[PDB]
């Protein structure tokens, strides 16, 4: 007795939390590989220790693939639409959060590498700033998670 | 930034036009009146079929001319002190029209698809038939946006490889691995396409 | 352009009557008196202006 | 019966009017002043 | 309830009505409104109708114009987008 | 108390033209003339029985004007005193 | 992300390609150590004709001088310049116009010097860098008064926009001709970073380096030199250009500071300039803060030709070949006086 | 049978493969034009030899017309809904692969008109840069052929 | 039979067949005029032989002007929505095409007879560049007149 | 029967053909009035010849006007919807080919004017590409009286 | 009878017509305004004479009140449709007109007021382009007179 | 049975991951070309080193393609709504994702191998960003996948 | 009994919170970041302090999500649309009244630790700015907890 | 009787007054927070006696939030539409009200923190413009009272 056109919204649930975490993990993988890259011409010993940020973006797609694989395997043929629309929920508050997060991680990320160079007392500032930015992510995994899971 | 406001403000008005009447529509419990549905099965096939076939070409030559000036500049630029860059790096030309290739390729073999109805009402012309003509569109998106990328890449990759050899004449043998790499997008369009258009049959 | 500002001038005579002293002049109480000193002080200001 | 086409018409044309009116008053409120004979004095 | 403005046979109104073979009929129904399932009384519900915003045809020539702007507009902002050398060789 | 000239000048102009106008308002409002209706702060239930109900009210809106040219005519008095002071 | 590679070739490709080509010719190290050990400058001119400047040389009278030489190559760079700028279009043209401005702003001081020693226009203008050469005839028949070349400069020069942080030709008169050339000089140097800025993408990417290290370089340098001078530190603070890494704190502690070890200091907190400052020896025999500095810069320019699609190049090209006749000037002059201890002293390009 | 409105699609493929094809071209012309009065100031005996790409924009503008001319003879009246979007497709067809023709001869004849000014060697590469420019115009005549006549 | 709103796309043809011809000539003009207001400060007896960018830019107008003329020649009552169709494409395959020719005529007038006032020998380049780029109003006359008397 | 909303494309044919004829008016008036300006600065006796490119771009606005009372003259309730298209075209035609005539009276003015103020000889050719860029407007008025009485 | 929502397109006649009269008075006010400004700290006693232009641009907001006051008095409840489309058609065709000759007043003002502070005899050129430049919110107000009491 | 249309999403799925997914690898591909053909000139030897970067940006592209093949291959003329739905969430969960990922692979390997080729130390630090870009295509196919043989 | 699309705009309710939560934190912790690694290179004593800017930016992420879960817990199949509607406004109210608060202590914050490099005194100042920036917030939590709970 | 979508205008009029008070009171809080930092360098002791621009910036939300309180309150199941249109057109004027006092408030503390370290002088001035850039905010909160009670 449910609406056929109900799963739409479950599935894109699911896309957009692929889609804006991996784009928000993007940015912060890009920004932090070209602030690495030219912190790198000048301290290469600092490239393992720089790469943090890159980690921390990709921790943001990660949510996202948890997120979209629960909403995946919650999807059916017979979905309500009201768990149609939690799942569409889900998907939007764990991808732009990821979204976010990510854009946060790569600003902060590339100016953090670049101030590290000169600054070595910035990196515990920077990793700090990281993980807040990364917390941002996990909020939205945690919304996600309820809203998949209720 | 001029033109790009006349763009951005049709973009936003369109797009606040959507929100507001989608929330207005579901509101209101008038959603049964917008009937994807019906859009889709009263736009008639020959539509998607036909867009499909001038995207198909139209949108892989509009890829293969703009990749043949963005490297056609630098090819002419760095000839004109190291002439010997034009007879070589017309590789990268070659790459760029093998796109527009690909796309009358493709736009001929859909073509080939089209058939007519002499059927109006949408039980009547059938699953088959509006089948067709969406996968018809398909392939033409699919063709044309990916033989558009692919010779924008194959240009700019092709510029780079002929101002480096410019430089270096032993360069141009090496960078043209990229050219390759780049030129491969459009088989895998080429390919997704064929297999959008391998079981349709109008008619 | 004479009728233009004919019609103008008439409308912001009215406007500025009928929303300054106007105030004044409908209030039930005796203190209108008063409240039209300070609202014709205004008034004579504005139309001045 | 006609809601339809009455309907696209005035959206349209009045859409393409406004948009006329628009790009023509940008134009003229962005013309360039003319007077830059005259600006460097006046700065 | 269902309303529609000339439910009726006649090309020049509408044609909702329609045949296949010729006939002798012709009918006509000026502000044409029925309802019969879920009534209520001496009360017709609301009203879907005919008369929408769009229709197949408009529909049609909206989105392949759309196309052509999209293709026109590209065109415009490359001619717009040319430009004259300001000095010449001496 | 004291004041510059030109403020003593600008109240006497000023005292001058109230005393003149809202003496003539109140004049013509305790005339019931027509033309100034619509400033009496009548209500809606005033029109029953005759137009004595309303003249009343304009014969009030009348004092209130005497009253405002009685004010400016004080301070046309006062400022015509500053200018002397001036 | 501006996506430069989409639009760039449709206008600048032409000259993205032959000012390419034009740098392949620049001088490479080999080249400079032929040129190291010529005899006299009859033999560097021949071993100097295998390179792009061919033929350059072999049109001036037998008795080379090295003026003869510099005077030659610095024409040749201006042919270069000239039919670039003559195929320009707006954008790049607008840039190619900046670049022009900084030498404008040195025949601009030539200009008012000239003035306010009451001397002929038509002397000075010989005398003025080509590349930014007053083709406005508003310059010209000056009367040798101030206020008519200043007005003259206001109304058609494009030095109009750097002269407002001036206001009056009486400016002209007080101020020494130096602090007038370096406020110019600030002016148009964040003008042009604001204009790079504004160009965005590549260009600014590529660009916006280059001309930070040119900021930097002049507030280190002018504090330098300031110490032996009248020039009092809150006037020295104003020629510090903003645009530089140094901007906040560091230009105020270069105002603060009055001695080269305070100098230092400030570089010390900068990785890329600490570097110099230690490598610059600055005692007699070896390397000075300016060569370490040229050095910086030419690499810097190098590195503007790792981008593709941008302007930055034709600056880069601009500086690189302006150093590389700087270079084979130093050669010749080190053949002519037979000072040949320190002829190595030449920056190497690419 | 057919609806009233079929004709549309059709008269809208023949004013697009003509206009679509007249701003190319110019657009091409406007471009070599361009070049060509930058050229000849300083090499004036070139122009003759430099006018072959704006020749060719004026190629692309023909085939736009034929195109065209051939859909406006194709339009009756009864025309059916299918003939009238094979005969869009081909408007399309060619007129959009014009205008990215007309684009690039443009732009290749601009840069090679200035080079062959610096460097006559380049007279040969231009122009076969050149035909490969115009081949993609041809490709969409063909095409647009196909359609219209199927 | 022929719905009582069929007109409009005829009107709109002879609008379009009017405005976009008037638009691509008004801008041909405003840039030769330009170019040749440039050009005649130092060569004043170049300026009547330099007039002929903006006759070809009017001529356009002309090209607008019959089509225009034509179609408002042509419309009757209850004219059939074929030939209201055919009637918009013959106007903006008219109109179009002249505002490309417009922009042509433009952008080479300009160039051309700036570039003349250095060298002489560029006026007849320049003027078979503005029969190349005046063409395409003919060709957009063409169709316009097929499409229109069809 | 005629519709009621008929008379709407009348109406907004009458105020287009004011409103563009307006538009384009004033920009040529505003744009020869600062290049006037600029020019009395050291040329104060070519005040009165300079005007002329006002008078050109007024006519524009005269242009439209005559349209407008015609249409408005010609309005009524019943208005066949087929005479209130014809009346929408006749102001598009007018409104906006006066808008490009004014464009190009404003642009070739301000040139014209400038240069006239350097080089006398540059008058004759000022007016002739007035007239040129002025006649835009008469071809528009022309269609919209053949659009607007038929 | 006719329909209920018919008085909505008088009262935007009304409130367009008074609007966009108010926006072309505001620049004109505003441009001219900066121009005596500038010029007064050169020239100080020509600060009242070169009010003028100002005044010229507030003329034009007496003619959207005009039109407005026109229009508002004329408004009924059971306006008929056609009468509400004259409305809108005569408020746009005064307000938009108005906005035209208040952009050219602004410029024509700014740019004269600077300039007959350097030359005093451009004056009177400058009122007769201010002339040139109002005339259109004057033509404005005759078709929206026309068209209001038509 | 199942909807007429129902096919369309899916027809729209394969189009999405192969348009989107070619869209990543070609942008990825461009800039890091662009990155190593600069890069050339100042150190031949880094190039088959460098080439690391395009073959990460092609498997963005050959993810697209699987995906594409999948959905191609399952898609009938009439499947159910559900599974088009989900067919259209692998396209797009691919699409869009390997477009993240192609961006990030540009980016990265532009920056890092220009800082290759001027401090060799980097490379290793290069393929760690640059896998944890592309691993976002990775998740992107493996919702797809999810999603599509569900 | 009630609509099924209830739902809907309390999972938007939700999801925006959070999403625009997150993107208000994201902006403020990416300025406060580039400020901190600016500032850091004079004076590196001055990180651990001047991280307040971040805690008080992601104070806001933790008001968008407690407004969040309140709105998940109270989602259920049959909320009237009246509920759904409340949560919707909970959600806009604390998202985006956080997004400007992100926004003020983002550039409250970068402004203020860049000032405080060179003048410790501003620290006090600018908490306090901060603290009235982060208000904000609270305000928007504030309004969310009275509509989500009603 | 009243349509169950009613309470839609009620919770988006507090979610607007919350939400774009907010706004203003975020970007009056930013300027003014570079305006006093940048102005703090040199002189720091007018630190804390700047701080009046942000005072009367929260001043703006704290309308914002009474008026959303307000309509949350007042805002029941079977709220009249009518009553509905009320809250939201309160929302709206205290909250755009609001935002406009929000952007005079902050760009009049910039310039006036600004000018008083150079000039003592301007700080009576700059507050008597800040609290005529106030008083705009409080128009909007005495309409937003009137609606919402009446």
């Amino acid at each position: 007795n449910n609406p056929e056109y109900s799963s739409f919204f479950g599935v894109m649930g699911a896309s957009s939390a692929m889609v804006f975490s991996a784009m928000g993990a993007a940015y912060g993988t890009a920004k932090s590989g070209t602030g690495i890259a030219a912190m790198s011409v000048m301290r290469p010993e600092l490239i393992m220790k720089s790469i943090i940020p890159v980690v921390m973006a990709g921790i943001i797609a990660i949510y996202g693939l948890v997120v979209a694989v629960l909403i995946a395997n919650s999807l059916t043929d017979g979905i309500t639409l009201y768990r149609s629309f939690l799942q569409l929920g889900a998907g939007l508050s764990v991808g732009l959060s990821g979204l976010a997060a990510g854009f946060a991680i790569g600003i902060v990320g590339d100016a953090g590498v670049r101030g590290t160079a000169q600054q070595p007392r910035l990196f515990v500032g920077m990793i700090l700033i990281l993980i807040f930015a990364e917390v941002l992510g996990l909020y939205g995994l945690i919304v996600a998670l309820i809203l998949s899971t209720k | 930034t001029g033109l790009e406001l006349l763009y951005l403000g049709i973009f936003v008005a369109f797009w606040a036009c959507m929100i507001v009447v989608g929330i207005c529509y579901t509101i209101f419990d008038l959603g049964f009146r917008f009937d994807v549905a019906w859009f889709l099965t009263e736009t008639s096939p020959f539509m998607w079929s036909n867009l499909g076939i001038g995207l198909a070409i139209s949108l892989s030559v509009v890829g293969a001319a703009w990749g043949i000036y963005i490297t056609g500049s630098s090819i002419i630029g760095g000839g004109v002190k190291a002439p010997r860059i034009k007879t070589k790096n017309l590789v990268s030309i070659i790459f760029c029209e093998a796109v527009a290739i690909y796309g009358i390729i493709m736009a001929i073999v859909i073509s080939n698809m089209a058939e007519p109805f002499s059927a109006t009402d949408p039980k009547a012309i059938g699953h088959r038939n509006y089948h067709a003509g969406y996968s018809m569109f398909g392939a033409g998106l699919t063709v044309g946006l990916s033989n558009l990328f692919c010779g924008v890449c194959v240009g700019i990759v092709g510029s780079g490889a002929a101002l480096a050899d410019a430089q270096n004449p032993s360069l141009f043998v090496k960078i043209l691995i990229v050219e390759i790499f780049g030129s491969a997008i459009g088989l895998f369009g080429v390919i997704v396409a064929i297999l959008q258009t391998s079981r349709v049959k109008m008619g | 352009r004479l009728w233009a500002l004919s019609l103008a001038h008439a409308q912001l005579s009215e406007v500025l009557w009928t929303m300054v002293i106007h105030i004044g002049l409908h209030v039930r109480s005796l203190a209108g008196g008063l409240g039209l000193f300070f609202i014709f002080a205004a008034f004579a200001t504005l139309t001045v202006a | 019966l006609e809601y339809s086409v009455v309907f696209n018409l005035v959206l349209w044309i009045m859409t393409g009017l406004a948009l006329a009116v628009i790009i023509t008053s940008y134009n003229i409120w962005n013309m360039d002043p003319g007077y830059d004979s005259i600006i460097y004095r006046m700065t | 309830s269902f309303h529609c403005e000339y439910v009726s046979s006649l090309s020049k109104k509408g044609s909702l009505l329609v045949t296949n073979v010729p006939s002798l009929w012709q009918m006509t129904l000026h502000n044409f409104q029925i309802q019969a399932f879920n009534v209520t009384g001496e009360q017709f519900s609301y009203a879907s109708d005919c008369a929408g915003f769009f229709s197949p045809g408009i529909w049609m020539g909206l989105l392949t114009t759309l196309f052509m702007l999209f293709i026109f507009t590209y065109g415009l902002h490359m001619i717009l987008s040319l430009k004259t050398m300001d000095r010449f060789d001496d | 108390l004291c004041c510059g000239p030109k403020l003593a000048a600008c109240g006497i102009v000023l005292s001058a033209w109230g005393v003149i106008m809202l003496i003539m308002l109140g004049i013509f409002f305790n005339v019931h003339s027509a033309v100034l209706i619509e400033d009496v702060p009548f209500t809606e239930k005033d029109f029953e029985n005759g137009p004595q109900n309303i003249y009343n009210l304009y014969e009030q809106v009348s004092y209130n004007c005497f009253i405002a040219a009685g004010l400016y005519l004080l301070l046309g008095g006062f400022s015509f005193c500053q200018v002397r002071l001036n | 992300s501006f996506f430069p590679e989409l639009y760039f070739n449709v206008d600048n490709g032409y000259l993205e390609g032959l000012v390419r080509g034009l740098k392949a010719g620049v001088l490479s190290q080999a080249d400079y150590l032929n040129l190291v050990q010529c005899e006299t400058l009859e033999d560097l001119k021949l071993h100097l004709q295998s390179t792009d400047y061919g033929n350059f040389l072999a049109n001036e009278a037998s008795p080379l001088t090295v003026s003869v030489i510099d005077d030659k190559l610095k024409e040749k760079m201006v042919v270069e310049f000239r039919h670039m700028r003559n195929h320009a279009y707006e954008p790049l043209a607008s840039f190619l116009d900046f670049i022009t401005y900084s030498y404008m702003i040195d025949n601009v001081i030539l200009l008012i010097t000239g003035t306010l020693h009451q001397r002929s226009i038509a002397e000075l203008v010989p005398k003025c860098h080509p590349l930014g050469s007053f083709e406005q005839m508003e310059a010209v028949n000056i009367a040798q008064t101030p206020a008519e070349l200043y007005n003259a400069i206001l109304v058609d020069t494009p030095l109009a926009a750097f002269f407002q942080d001036c206001i009056s030709e009486q400016d002209l008169d007080e101020m020494n001709i130096e602090i007038i050339r370096n406020t110019l000089y600030k002016a148009y140097l964040e003008s042009f970073y604001k204009f790079c800025t504004l160009l965005g993408g590549t260009t600014a990417d590529a660009m916006c380096p280059i001309l930070e290290f040119e900021a930097d370089r002049r507030a280190f340098i002018i504090t330098i030199n300031s110490f032996g001078t009248e020039l009092s530190k809150e006037d020295r603070a104003k020629l510090f250009p903003h645009c530089g890494r140094l901007y906040p704190e560091g230009l105020a502690q270069l105002a603060r500071a009055d001695d080269y070890e305070q100098v230092k200091n400030v570089a010390d907190y900068y990785p890329e300039y600490k570097l110099l400052f230690e490598g610059a020896g600055s005692n007699p025999g070896d390397k000075t803060l300016e060569d370490r500095f040229f050095e910086h810069e030419v690499k810097l320019n190098k590195l503007a030709f790792l981008n593709q699609f941008h302007f930055g190049v034709f600056y880069a090209f601009v500086k690189l070949k302006e150093q590389e006749c700087r270079n084979i000037v130093w050669i010749a002059e080190c053949i002519a006086q037979r000072h040949r201890a320190k002829i190595d002293n030449y920056i190497p390009i690419f």
